[PDB]
């Protein structure tokens, strides 16, 4: 095992809302990437009933399914 | 005090021609430094056009030419639209949390936003290490809760190079 390990839950419990934006992201090249207001991890927001259908039956794209 | 990561990781971004930028964003060494970046990054599902996020260990460049990748490969899952963002999150949380159990064989992960699909991949150092590639495969299934009969593909980077006799289809 590795010296530093973190399960999924522990990783999440260590999230803290922080409105500070790292300077690196204020770079002009990453305008399309910049998210000013901090977003919490998606793990905490519940799945939509549509999001549930896909994740439980088939997640593959049409494109890959056509190569079988 | 912050919780260190086994390795330092570096975020990279690229926007293909609709011209791989692959410019690096920043590097982080703890779980807190990670959330500071990721919380202020647009979800891949919201990116327009042909964009990529790369999350690689510090020192590994998101390219097969890198010394850690030239003999490596990547597991690949091609997803329908609307799932990359959560899978991408689960994938990197496992990687940063050292949940894969293959030593130093992991190199990084990629999420690629495309037209009618998204592709997420996880790269490793030596493709002939079947013990490692098989273990990464099963870990991918569990961390992403893949339903049964999901399609995945392992590609060796060297086999992705175009060269005479292997140029793929081309116009005339």
């Amino acid at each position: 095992l590795a010296d530093y390990r973190y399960g999924r839950e522990e990783m999440l419990a260590l999230y803290v809302k922080e409105n500070k934006v790292p300077e690196e992201l204020q770079d002009k090249e990453f305008a399309a990437v910049l998210q000013d207001e901090p977003l919490q991890p998606l793990a905490l927001e519940p799945l939509t009933e549509e999001e549930q259908r896909n994740f439980s039956l088939s997640v593959n794209s049409v494109a890959v399914l056509r190569l079988m | 005090a912050e919780h260190p990561l086994q390795y330092n990781y570096t975020f990279w971004y690229s926007r293909r021609t609709p011209e791989q930028n692959i410019k690096q964003i920043g590097t982080f060494a703890s779980v807190e430094q990670f959330w500071r970046f990721y919380s202020h990054m647009v979800r891949p599902g919201d990116l327009t056009g042909h964009s990529d996020f790369h999350l690689f260990k510090e020192g590994i460049k998101p390219m097969w030419e890198d010394d850690a990748n030239k003999n490596g490969g990547k597991w690949i899952i091609r997803l329908r639209k609307g799932l990359a963002s959560r899978c991408w999150e689960n994938l990197i949380l496992a990687m940063l949390g050292e949940q894969f159990m293959v030593g130093e064989e992991i190199c990084g992960a990629v999420v690629s936003v495309r037209f009618q699909e998204d592709i997420i991949s996880i790269w490793n150092k030596t493709a002939s290490d079947q013990a490692t590639t098989a273990r990464i495969r099963d870990t991918l299934r569990r961390v992403l809760n893949l339903p049964p009969n999901t399609i995945m593909e392992y590609k060796t980077h060297t086999d992705s190079i175009k060269m005479p006799g292997r140029l793929g289809p081309q116009r005339l």
